[PDB]
């Protein structure tokens, strides 16, 4: 199913995922398509960070939600 | 201008993000801070304390082990770094450790401040900032993040005020 992801630059992309995905799993995937690091990665719904154990269906993540995406920046 | 019409959006609570579309040097001077692993530390002493030197560093270090102690189990991006309160200073307070976001979010509560982070993509513009208090541009402390791994601090140029 098709989900949205925004990330840091504004840029909103597509995603193809299952309800049971853990938010590391969908990590992976947004690494895979836009070459972002997972390490880097910090996902938001309805103004809270998800958990990486934890399923999108956990979360009430549906088709076409749309979820947050921000950069840990490290220097 | 330009800077008052930046359009940040809350994300989660305290933090927000912009995707403006800027030449850095077009509206900001860039102070240029030495690495050996501090530059984010050297980067916030350069723009929050007087008098500035190369071992201004010491003090923000400080303040960030002070600023865990209060916040670090609360916050968000604690939960990428999964380190207990003291296995965490630990590895901050050793010599040459990367500062980053979580430091960010953790001074801007603990000096009273609104820091933001503006990153610079390989086309040289700045394509994203993130803002950790609720200052505006002009109040806030505002750091360019460079080279995916390195910081440096900005200052306002004067005809922007």
């Amino acid at each position: 199913m098709q989900i949205f992801v925004k990330t840091l630059t504004g840029k909103t992309i597509t995603l193809e995922v299952e309800p049971s995905d853990t938010i590391e799993n969908v990590k992976a995937k947004i690494q895979d398509k836009e070459g972002i690091p997972p390490d880097q990665q910090r996902l938001i719904f309805a103004g809270k960070q998800l958990e990486d154990g934890r399923t999108l269906s956990d979360y009430n993540i549906q088709k076409e939600s749309t979820l947050h995406l921000v950069l840990r920046l490290r220097g | 201008d330009f800077l008052r019409s930046l359009d940040w959006t809350q994300v989660i609570a305290g933090q927000y993000v912009s995707n403006p579309r800027f030449n850095i040097s077009d509206y900001f001077e860039i102070v240029r801070q030495p690495g050996d692993g501090n530059c984010f530390y050297h980067s916030i002493a350069e723009l929050t304390m007087p008098n500035k030197t190369d071992h201004s560093y010491h003090y923000i270090k400080r303040l960030t082990e002070s600023a865990a102690r209060k916040y670090y189990q609360e916050e968000p991006e604690a939960r990428l770094v999964g380190l207990s309160l003291e296995d965490y200073l630990k590895r901050m307070l050793s010599d040459n450790e990367w500062g980053s976001t979580l430091e960010a979010s953790m001074l801007a509560k603990e000096m009273g401040i609104t820091i933001i982070i503006w990153t610079v993509a390989a086309s040289d513009e700045v394509e994203a900032g993130i803002k950790f208090g609720d200052g505006d541009v002009f109040t806030a402390v505002n750091l360019l993040h460079s080279g995916q791994t390195h910081f440096d601090a900005l200052r306002i140029l004067p005809q922007f005020e």
